This record gives structure tokens, sequence and C-alpha cells, in this order.
RNA sequence: AACUGU
RNA sequence: UCUCCAGGCAUACGCGUAUAACAACUCGGAUAACCAUUGUUAGUUAAUCAGAAUAGGCAAUAAUCACACUAUAAAUCACCUAUAACUUCUCUGUUAACCCAACACCGGAAUGCCUAAAGGAAAGAUCCAAAAAGAUAAAAGGAAAAGAA
RNA sequence: AACUAAUCCUAGCCCUAGCCCUACAAAUAUAAUUAUACUAUUAUAUAAAUCAAAACAUUUAUAAAAGUAUUGGAGA
């Protein structure tokens, strides 16, 4: 039976006027046949953090009375895609820029046994790293990305341009914007971002920009923009690049977010990462376009280029998006534009272990389907902007 | 068996360790394409420096870590930069490979000792020592380092003897795996190392040190530290070509190290020259082990505004000299 | 010392006692004593004696002048309470 | 001294350390709308510990909530849940939760309410239905597993069709 | 100081200082072979090793390195003529450098 | 020093060591409150010397030379304490009028005894320490039945001792 | 049936 | 040194000085030698081994080398938003041939590693009684080998 | 005249009389004896039966008048 009510709890001296009753107080200690004494409130002298208590919401000067919907990495949106689009008001171009594809093109950007070399680190990243039998994605997820990284940064050598970015290590990105008189904020920290010199090369473009105002953001009532959002009601309305200024770098050129978890279920989905990726994407663009151009409400003469890439080890998204417009009060107008690669596999399967079957080495010690066209197109995006 | 802490506060730790190690430390570096010196002195990154001032990230909890994660952040950067910029004069940082905080083991045995009591009292059984680093940083190459100096060398210098019994300094046995690692499975291709790299912690750095009155040991922890990390990761090297202790080396091995305490950096070099530790198999043994270390040395004074001032290239230039080295 | 969470001890550097070492030199008072010297007969010390060493005198010369009144009870010794002392006589706060 | 091993803070679907919590009030207004009648999918049918009958999984809007199985439920259904007194008989899936008002005389119904608002407290058991016996005005007549019959208002909530296992009580 | 009460310390309160100590030592030779510069001490069980740092270099103003300290188990297999057993006093070992 | 914590190497191997006689309470308070603090270690150094000497003879299993070196030291060290702890139990007495420098009241323990409870300092008070309360300080009502036991076990106690007594008379008219 | 110190 | 036997080492639990050295030869070992006995003295060393703040917001998708792949017994705090605190290494465990069974009881006694490099000794001496017990051998023969029902 | 053993007097008690009684430190009811917060804190119905009535059932004691009268399976 459904319980109203916490199932836990279900199955003359004093009044005297002018005097005043007896009571064990003057005695100090707690006796049955004396009344209970009247304590008024106790002081300690000194505040306690551990017996101290936070003081209610309300109550904070802070406190907003609007509620301000702010997006961390745990947030999951219920609507994916769309819902992410609908936010950042931005136009998504399915596959990837198409300066990006033509960057591996070149024969000097590919990298000398690059097949041989990424199944070296696969094998290096996933056993011969560590003396465990089988590693956990836990540890060689953020070791394969660091070793690919290092692979394509040993590429200065054919272009000296890569000398002028570097990657820095948990960086903080957030800003605040309204979409429809809805209170956005946007959170991400963590992973790593390669900052150039230089901004990365418009993809689109003036005339493309004003194309965008065509396109219309996708709704989904009676589901509201905020779904899946933390609901602030005390909050600081900030803007943060993962620097503070002075970065001789001011200018992002890739955002990485790495998924280590081991097991699928406490693994993020694909669109989920990707829905993750274009918030925290959109909101470091943003925080460049405000601290260039300031908090007014514009469209950009010059666009903002900034890349992400997902990967959990296994499975690599390359996200890149374009930042075309500041004036995001409004859900029509010119639309930030987002290219968009996903499920690019490195490889199917890898066994950490011998597989024997019947007396028969069936499986070897390395990865199974491997796709050295992954590799070419993460190379694609850390050469962009620079060959 | 023993365990063995790289990093220990034990007076004289790098004397009981290297007779432990039957490893000689002579004081001083080991006997012996322009780069614009002055651009890797910022090459080097001061940007780091620069971005521990601009780079967010949220707070640590404790307070305290903040100092150490701050060092951490930066040795990590540095050392990313400078495997990229040198990579171009030395050819073989391009086929190296870059470790971190991953484990290097070695398990070795020297001497032996009389049962005191118990059901096996008086019965004879061999000392047992095993090493367990982490080291901040280090470079594994595929092919041998060259040698400083050639096999058999001999010296007037005598190993350190200890007179009383490893226990009475602090130190505890126990029971479980032996293991010899080089820091990645004998399937890796780079069977060895160009140079490795530690982080003294808090504790063991020289403010706290001269306050406990162990001034004088501040080079103790630096030499404890290079000589245990430096032969167990040579030792471990070797026996992945196949030399153990009854099978002696037939080519010196030799490695380099780097501790550095976050402000001073220190350049140790090691070669391996003999694998019979044992009372039998170092019976007849006219070989000894090899160490050469400098001094601590500060890299900088002081990291105010956006740039770094008193950056030393000295301390720069050994990590160039050092990097720049390739086998012939 | 205090032990904070995560089982980590935190040393209090007010808990931890400072051992104050007396000034020997030029101390004549040693272990023992001559026999030479005689032994003395025990007067343990009392609030009475105490009382009529140092409170008697100021209170008789004052009476006697008439300048004694409740609100200079303080100024012959009187302690209204015992805070603000580092060694507060009841209740006793202070180590040997 | 004695508390509850149910004590969890917050409702979910995820199996607890395993028990789900599951949801005898078939009509709560979800998050993101008005208290007017709202849909919901059959995600999974599940297997419950603690109870006899299968729990099925009904998720709607931004809540997903474990409510009991009935005897056709299965994974991808849809299941309404109006508080509206239909004027007209109002479309019956086998599931779905309205007033006693708008269902028809002879439908079979579980997780029935004595009163409005209590929640679904009989017909919980495998292979219990209860029988619609009449219905007149905003009274209706619902029969208990208990072999009671009661008579209660339209505005009491009455599930469709019969519980999982229909041959529960017809075991051997 | 031993079998004595000490003030308990607040938030903001005044720190610890021992006037008289009644904390008494001895040194011993050592019983195992040991480093020279290490020295056996017999001590209070109530003192703390931080205690005897602090009590050698103040009270004797001797320079202290390193400090071990190990508890002593007092046999209390040995019996009176009633057959009562006997415990011997549990007593500190302090190895001090 | 190291060398305070021994003997004078020429008193090695002697009989015994030349010692005087302890200090004497009346000396002591005749000494101010300055000296007789710096005394008190004076006398703990030479008592510690002893102490070492003593436990190095045992492990040598050798006689003390003059053990009553360490029993003077001992009765000058106590009657120190004692000249200390008058003066300050009089200025308190004094001050505030307490007898005793801890907090205490007479209380009632569940056996119905009377006996002096001494206060324990907290940083909260009674009324909001569960555990306090937790402790009992009242006397369940069996124990009227132990209080008769209580006055005829004292009564019992004065028979019994009438028959000690009485035997060892038999013995004195039996001698005399 | 064989087998065997039954 | 030789001959031969083949569960050994750590932790847990329990035990609580049985540990080690010296000195004894009375008592304990169901006999000696020697100690496990008697007396006395000594012992086990840890920043790494082990033990000893608060209020809100929000979570669909097991594992099995987890990829494919199915299945049924249905199989996992985090992170955000605020509040509070602000510089730390003391205390305790560490010996042993050891415990539960009245006993120095042919019994009972968890886990990890390994299988001899670890760990051990069936012979107090003599005689070769009968009778009895166990083991081994059987000429011819086979109920006076492992096959069928 | 020998061995094993034996030898002893106070160790103390018993009943009345008399008499009511008002006899270190440190740690502790938390896990008693754990120097500071946890967790609120708490005994007890006729006394019965056994037993006697040779079992068992109502029932069965706990100054003189006087063991008179009554009561009682009129019986203990």
């Amino acid at each position: 039976a459904y319980e109203w009510g916490v199932r836990s709890t279900r199955k003359r001296v004093y009044e005297i006027p002018g005097l005043e009753p007896i009571t064990y107080e003057g005695k100090k200690h707690f006796v049955p046949w004396l009344a209970r004494p009247i304590f008024p409130p106790w002081e300690r002298g000194w505040n306690d953090p551990r017996f101290h208590r936070a003081a209610p919401i309300h109550e904070q000067t802070l406190y907003k009375e609007e509620p301000c919907y702010i997006f961390h990495q745990r947030c999951r949106l219920l609507e994916g895609m769309k819902q992410a689009l609908w936010l950042t008001k931005t136009k998504l171009i399915e596959g990837l820029p198409k300066k990006v594809l033509s960057l591996v093109d070149d024969p000097a950007n590919h990298i000398e046994n690059q097949e041989q070399r990424v199944l070296d680190i696969i094998s290096h990243a996933r056993l011969w790293h560590s003396t465990e039998d089988i590693p956990k994605r836990e540890t060689y997820c953020p070791l394969i990305v660091d070793s690919l990284i290092q692979l394509c940064k040993s590429q200065i050598l054919k272009h000296p341009s890569l000398a002028r970015r570097t990657s820095a290590q948990n960086c903080t990105l957030a800003t605040t914007w309204n979409r429809e008189s809805l209170l956005l904020q946007v959170r991400g920290t963590s992973s790593t971002i390669l900052s150039a010199k230089d901004p990365l090369p418009v993809i689109a473009s003036r005339e493309e920009v004003e194309a965008t105002r065509s396109h219309v953001l996708e709704t989904f009532y009676p589901i509201s923009p905020t779904i899946d959002l933390q609901e602030c009601h005390v909050y600081e309305v900030k803007d943060d690049t993962g620097f503070q200024e002075g970065y001789p770098y001011p200018h992002p050129h890739t955002l990485y977010f790495l998924e280590k978890a081991n097991l699928r279920p406490q693994r993020f989905l694909p669109e989920q990462l990707r829905a993750k990726m274009l918030l925290f994407a959109f909101a470091n663009a943003l925080a460049q376009a405000r601290l260039l151009y300031g908090n007014t409400a514009k469209v950009l003469e010059q666009p903002i280029v900034v890349q992400s890439v997902g990967t959990d080890g296994r499975v690599f998204q390359f996200l890149v998006l374009q930042l075309n417009t500041t004036d995001l009060a409004s859900s029509e107008g010119v639309k930030n534009l987002v290219w968009t690669d996903s499920d690019q596999l490195l490889y199917r399967h890898f066994w950490c272990r011998p597989v024997i079957k019947k007396k028969v080495v069936v499986e070897p010690v390395g990865p199974v389907d491997f796709q050295p066209e992954t590799f070419r197109k993460f190379l694609a995006l850390y050469l962009h902007g620079v060959v | 068996k023993y365990v063995v802490h790289p990093q220990i506060s034990a007076l004289n730790a790098d004397r009981w360790y290297q007779s432990f190690t039957k490893t000689v430390f002579v004081s001083g570096l080991p006997p012996a394409p322009s780069l614009d010196l002055a651009a890797l002195r910022a090459a080097v990154c001061d940007c780091i420096l620069q971005e521990q001032v601009y780079v967010r990230r949220r707070r640590p909890r404790s307070l305290f870590d903040r100092r150490q994660a701050l060092a951490s952040s930066i040795l990590d950067q540095v050392v990313r930069t400078l495997v990229n910029l040198l990579a171009p004069l030395n050819p073989v940082l391009s086929t190296a490979a870059l470790d971190c905080k991953r484990s290097v083991d070695f398990y070795w045995l020297r001497g032996e000792e009389r049962i005191p009591a118990g059901h096996r009292k008086g019965h004879i059984d061999a000392l047992r020592y095993q090493i367990n680093d982490k080291p901040h940083n280090q470079i594994r190459i595929s092919k041998q380092l060259p040698e400083f100096v050639p096999l058999d060398y001999s010296i007037p210098t005598e190993i350190p003897v200890m007179k009383c019994k490893p226990d009475k300094l602090p130190l505890f046995r126990r029971q479980y795996e032996n293991s010899i690692f080089t820091g990645s499975k004998t399937a890796d291709p780079c069977c060895y190392g160009h140079t490795q790299f530690h982080l003294i912690p808090d504790r063991l750095k020289r403010e706290r040190l001269i306050r406990q009155n162990q001034a004088e040991q501040v080079e103790a922890v630096f030499r404890a530290n290079a000589i245990a990390s430096l032969f167990a990761w040579t030792g471990a090297q070797a026996m992945y070509q196949g030399f153990w202790s009854e099978a002696d080396v037939t080519r010196p091995f030799v490695s380099q190290a780097v501790i550095t305490d976050g402000k001073y950096f220190s350049f140790f070099c090691y070669q391996l020259n003999t694998l019979a530790l044992t009372v039998q198999a170092d019976q007849n043994n006219p070989r000894k082990n090899l160490c050469w270390g400098s001094q601590s040395q500060p890299l900088y004074e002081t990291v105010e505004d956006n740039d770094v001032k008193g950056f030393d290239d000295g301390t720069l230039l050994q990590i160039v000299h050092f990097l720049l080295n390739k086998p012939r | 010392g205090i032990y904070t969470s995560d089982r980590k001890f935190v040393q209090i550097k007010e808990m931890v006692p400072e051992f104050v070492v007396p000034d020997l030199t030029g101390f004549k008072l040693k272990p023992y004593v001559n026999y030479r010297a005689p032994a003395g007969i025990d007067t343990p010390l009392t609030a009475k004696a105490l009382f009529q060493e140092t409170v008697a005198p100021a209170i008789e010369k004052d009476f006697k002048e008439g300048t004694f009144d409740a609100n200079n009870l303080e100024k012959y010794g009187f302690e209204p309470t015992q805070e603000g002392k580092l060694f507060q006589l009841y209740p006793k706060n202070f180590p040997r | 001294k004695f508390v509850s091993w149910k004590s969890r803070t917050k409702y979910t679907v995820k199996p607890v350390k395993n028990y789900r919590m599951i949801d005898f009030l078939r009509f709560r207004p979800e998050k993101e709308k008005a208290p007017e009648p709202f849909e919901e999918k059959v995600v999974v049918v599940r297997y419950d510990p603690c109870r006899s009958a299968d729990i099925a999984l009904v998720a709607g809007g931004s809540r997903k909530r474990w409510i009991i199985a009935t005897e056709n439920m299965k994974a991808g259904d849809t299941i309404l849940n109006s508080n509206h007194i239909g004027r007209m008989a109002v479309a019956a899936q086998e599931g779905d939760a309205h007033p006693l008002g708008a269902l028809p005389v002879g439908t079979l119904i579980n997780n029935v309410e004595s009163e409005p608002g209590r929640g679904a407290q009989y017909i919980r058991a495998a292979g219990t239905c209860g029988v619609l016996l009449r219905k007149v005005n905003g009274t209706a007549i619902i029969q208990l597993p208990s072999k009671r019959q009661m008579q209660v208002l339209e505005s009491c909530t009455a599930t469709v069709g019969r519980v999982s296992n229909v041959n529960h009580n017809q075991r051997v | 100081a031993r079998n004595v009460l000490y003030p308990l310390y607040q938030l903001g309160g005044p720190q610890l200082r021992v006037f008289r100590t009644n904390f008494f030592i001895q040194l011993v030779r050592p019983g195992t072979a040991q480093p020279e510069d290490t020295v056996q001490f017999r001590i209070p069980m109530e003192m703390t090793r931080v205690d005897l740092r602090n009590y050698l270099e103040q009270i004797y103003n001797v320079p202290v390195a390193a400090v071990r300290t190990r508890v002593q188990h007092g046999s209390n297999r040995r019996r009176d003529h009633k057959n009562v057993r006997i415990k011997k006093p549990d007593y500190k070992v302090a190895y001090v450098q | 020093g190291l060398e305070e914590f021994f003997d004078d190497p020429k008193n090695w191997g002697e009989e015994k060591v030349k010692s005087g006689a302890s200090w004497t309470c009346q000396q002591l308070r005749n000494k101010s409150n300055e000296d007789l603090h710096k005394l008190w270690y004076v006398l703990l150094k030479e008592r510690n010397m002893l102490l070492t000497l003593e436990q190095e003879a045992k492990r040598q299993r050798l006689p003390m030379p003059s053990p009553e070196r360490l029993e003077k030291v001992v009765d000058s060290m106590d009657n120190v304490d004692k000249v200390v702890q008058e003066r300050e139990d009089a200025l308190r007495l004094l001050q505030t009028g307490q007898e005793k420098p801890r907090p205490g009241a007479w209380r009632r323990d569940i056996f119905g005894r009377i006996v002096w409870h001494k206060f324990k300092q907290w940083p909260i008070p009674w009324y909001l320490n569960k555990r306090y309360n937790r402790r009992r300080f009242f006397a369940m009502p069996y124990v009227d039945r132990f209080i008769r036991l209580r006055i005829e076990k004292h009564a019992r106690i004065e028979a019994r001792k009438r028959s000690l007594q009485k035997k060892k008379e038999k013995i004195l008219h039996a001698k005399f």
C-alpha cells in the first residue's frame, strides 16, 4: 500500500502563575523525578565547521529570482543534438570542413609509417605501458590520446609553424547568454585545450554567414530548452576562455574532452558526448567573442573558429565550430556554423591477452579492425590552421 | 624481502643504498647544431609559468597540494615542449618514448644473514631487496646510450660499508611478488632510455629539512633517489637483454636522471657494470657500478607578473647538452 | 593533535606542550643540602598567613586613614574573576 | 530505533541495492506539464524481486517511474494518464490510467484506489483484475481482489486490464 | 608531566606550556646493536616521541636528528606464592639519533 | 648535556658518593617562587642521572653506589611540590574560597552511595551532551534492600571485629 | 567365466 | 660429512612472553641428551606496513579480455550550485617452535604464493622365542582377472 | 632407636547481652573504569507454588481471658 507519511512512524506545575517549577538544571544532570528545565540557545563562543550549517539559498545575497540553468559534464540532454542546436543558435553542416579534409590529402602531411607507428602506440598504450595483463580504459584512454598528440606533435619537423601552439591542462570554459528570454549557462573544465597564437581560418565567408539567417532552429515543444540543466538561483555572471587575460595564445585551436569510464553504463553515449561538446565548444567560442567585442549583442564581422575532439580511446568524435554571431537573444538570424564527424573508430576491439582457441592463436595482442583513417581525420584537425 | 623506498629520509640513505647496490658515487658529471640558447631560455616555456597565472583550474580542496600541484603542471608542460624543440637537432628524441609517472622495479640480492631464532633458527638466507620507483618523467629509447667510461674502469674510492644491520636503519621486510621492470614490458621496442626526471616532495624540500636540522641531508636525498632509481632502472634493461647474476653484462649499461626540488635541479649519471651482486655470484667479481652526480642548482628565482625572472640557462644547458647526446 | 577527515593526523601546535626550562647559571640551590644545615620545621603556608603577611598591612594602614571601601577591595589584591590570567586558580586551567 | 529499508532519498528507476522504487499514484503530474492528461511510454517490462507481479518501466516527459505491469504490457507500449472525466468514452489502451467516469461498464481494471488520491493499493497481485460492476453518474463499483465490492467516486483512478501472469489465480 | 590533567584546547586558546616536568627518563646501553649516534632511552609510556625531542632539545640542549620508539609488553607469566599473576610494568624504548 | 646523565668520572668505581641531607620543606618555603621552579629542575636532573645510573646497574647486575642519593632527591622534590602547592592553594581559597582546584559536587550513583563527583570540562553544556546525560547519577528503587544490607553489613563488621579481638584476648590471659 | 594361498 | 623422507613460506584468527642469552639440574618433557623446565637479565623501532563539515540541484541502458553477441538467476558515491574551515606526523599494532581439544593429545584449524632453493628423521639397546598382527613370494590345481547376464 | 608417619595451640568462629544508623594522582555507566560532543535517560501487580490434608479440589499457623467459642472437604 502506498504510504502518505513516512512508514517509519506507522505501526500542571508549570501552569501555576507566579511560581517557577524546580528542575534538575541545578543538579547539572538529568533525573527522572525532576521537571525538564527550559534551556536557552547555547553559544559555543566560536564557529565549528563540523557543526556549521549552510544558510538557505533564499537568504543568500546572491540569490536571484530568475533561474540560471548551468550545464556541466554530467548533464545529459534529453533531446541530445536538437536541444544543443537551439540553445547555441548554431547551424549544422554534416561532415568536416572542406579545408580540413584537404589537409591530409597532401602527401607531406602523412607521417612516415603512420599506420605502423599508430599500431605500435596502440599496443603500447593498451598493453606495454603497464605491467597489468588487461589495463582498463581509465588508464589507457588518457594515455592513447596523449601518445597520439605526441606523434602529431612530432610533425613540427615537417612544419615548423606547429611550434606556435601549445596545450594546457584543466582549462575551465564558461559563458552566460540568453535564448528567447531563457537564461543559459555552460560550465566546462578538465581535459586539454590546444591554443595557437593565430585564430583558426574562417570556414564560411561573410556571404555564407548572412545566408544562415534562413536557417531556423528546430523546436521540441512542450519540453523546455532548459530541460536537463541545473537550475540555479544563486549565480554570478562570468565569461571564461580557460586562461586569464594576456595569454599569448588567445585562440583555442582544439578543445578535447576524454571519456575514460571502463563500463558502458558509466560511459556517455556518442550522441550525449557530442551534445556536451557542442555546448562546451560554443561557450569557449562565445567567451572569445565577448572578450574581443565586449558584451554587446551583434553579428560578428570576423567569425571565430574553434575545434573540439571527443574520444573514449576506441571511438573518436571530431567537432569543428565557427562562431558567427553574438546576438543570441533572438532565435532567428545569423547562426553559428558547426561541422560534425561522429563515430570514427580507431579499432573495433583490442585484445590485451592472446586469445587461443583449440590450441590456435586466433587473435594476437593487438587492435582488431584498426582503421588508420580515423587517425588521419584526427591528424587533419591538428594540422588545420598551419598547413 | 626488504622494501626499499627511492625517496627516504633515513640518514646516509644514499651510502646505505650504495652498499646494497655496490655503486661508487663520484661527485660531478661523468667524464666526457646551434639552437639560440636565449630562445630556449624562453622556449623552455616560461609560458607554462605564464599559464599558471592564466590557465584557470578548479582550486584544490586540501589547500596544501596547491603548491605541489603547480610544480607538477609546469614540469609536465616543460618536458613536452622541450622534447619537441630538441627533436630536430637530435634524431634520437624523435624515436624516443616518453613515460609519465610510470613504475620502474628491480629485485636484487646482496649479502646473507643467519636466522637468529624460530623453527628455522640458524638457517642461512640471503638478504632480499626490492626497489619500486615512479619517476615524474623518463625517456625510453630503442638504442643503448653511449658509455661515459669503458667497462672495468677502476677508481681508488671505496663503496660504503654499513656496520649495523639493515633493520637498524628504519627498514622492513615483506613477502610479495618480485618484479624487475624497465618502465615498460619487454614487448615494447624501446628497451633503453635517455633521461629520468624526479620531483622531491615538500616534506623533503630544503626549507623543511633546514628547520628539521637535516640541512646536510638535502644532498643525501638527491643521491639516494638517483642511485636507487637509476640502478633499478638500468638493471632491468640488462635483464631484458638476457644478462643476469650468473651471466654478467658484456657491455656497460649507462643512464642519467635529473632530480628537482621544484626550484633547484640536479643531474645524475649511472653506469651499470655488474649484475652479480649475490654472495655466490659476487664471490669473485672485480667490476663495480659507478654513479656520477652533480649538485642541485636553481633553474630560476621567482615568477611575478606574467614572466619569469632569474632563469638560469646553465641548468638548461646541461639539459640541452644531455638531450643532444646520442649513441655513436 | 587532532585527527581530521580522511584519517589524517593534524598536529596542533597549541596542544603540544612547551617545556619551560629554568636557567641554572648562578643558582646556588643543588639537589642535596648540607648535614651542617639544620633541618627545617614544617610551617605550611595558609590563606590566613598569606593574607596577614601581604593584605593585612595595607588594610590596617588604610582603615586607620579611613580610605577603605568595597570598590577598592581589588586594590588590596582581590580578583573579581580569574579570567584574563594565564594561570586561573579556580577552575584550574593550567598544568604543573 | 527502527528505520525502514525503503529509505532512499531520491526516487529513481535504476535498480537499488536490487530493489526498484515503485510508484502507485499513477496520475502524479510530471515535470514541465500542467495537471492535465499526459502520456507515457513503457520502456521495459522488468522483474520485481520484492513483488509477485512484474514491473513495467513507464516513461513520459522528463520523468521516468516504475509501475505495476498489466496483462498485455510490453516494451514500447503507450500509456495515457488522464484526470479529465471524458464527456464521451475515452480511448482505452491497456495499462492506461483514466477516471472511472471515462471508462465504460464491464472493463477489467486494476491498481484501483478506494479514495481519490489514495494511490494503487489493491489488484496489484499477479492475475488480479477488478470488474467495474456498475457505473452511475459520478459513482462506480470496483471489485477488489478480497471479493469486496465497493462504491467510489468517478475521480478514483483505475488502470485498465488485468495484472501480469494472467493465470496466477489458475495456478495448480 | 604524567598522571596529571592537561588543559582542554579550543580555537584561539593559549599555547600549552609545562613549567614543571614530571617525566623522568633513563639512558640505557642498547640491548641490540645500534649505530653509535643512536641512543636508547627508557621513558614513561605517556610521553610522545615529540615530547622527547623537545625534552632533549630544551632541558639538556641535545640536538636530535631522528627518533624511533617501541612499546615493550610486560610479561605477566610470573606468579606469586598465591599463584596470582604478576605483571611487569610496561616501558617504552626510544631510539634517538 | 650528555655528561649530566652520568656520574662524575672521578666518582666512577667508588663504593659510595658523598652527599648531604635532602631539602626540608621549611627551607624551600624560605626560597622564592622563581627559586623553587629553578630548584625543581636541578633536583630532577640529579634524579634522572641517578635513575640513569641505576638502570645501567640493573643491566650490569651490579649495585648502585650510594642509593640514598636518589631517596634524598625524591624527598626534596616531594617537599618542593607541596610547598608550591601550598602557595597556590592559599591564594585560590582567598580569591575564590574553593577548597579544591577542580570543580566538583556530591552525587548519588546507581548503587545509592554518595560520592564526590569531579566535574569535567566540556565544549558543550550538559543538556546538549547526550552521553553525559546517558551517564547515570540516579539510584534505582531496588537499592533500598541494598541500603539495609549495607547497614547490616556495617553491624556485622563490628561483630566480627569483636570476635577477632576476643581470640587475641584469649592468649593475653593465657600468656599473662 | 576368469582370477587368485579362499 | 653421509643415508633417507617430502607441504613449505607469509597473512588472518587465537594465544600473551611459551621469544633470546646467561646460570642451574631439584620440579616439568610421561626416559636421556637437550630444553619447551627452574632463577635472572635482555627483547618487537613505521608520514611509506596496520589500526584509530553543511544545504540544495541531478542520474533509464550489468558482467563475462565487452567488441560482435545474446541470455536470465536481473547483476552500478559521482558531478554541479552555495555555505564553513585555513598549513599537518602524534598515539597504537610489530617477539615466539604460539591456537581450539583436561595433556608436548596420531584430532580440528581461513586466505595468498609456491612444490623444494623451503622443510624434515622411521633405528633407547639386545635377542630373533612361541603364539598373534601386517606385508611379500607360490610347484600342480583354480571357489573343490576387470569380462556375461 | 625407622622408615613411612605421628605429636601441638591459636588461625578463627557461635549465641545472647550491649548497641541502631548518620565510616593519592588518574579513570569511569560511552564498550563502566576510554581526559572533550556521537545515542537521550527508567525498577515493580496478592508473592506463588512446593508443602499439610498420608492422593487431591475449598482449605493449610508463619499478660490473662484461651487453646474457651466459632469457623473449616466440621478435616489437616
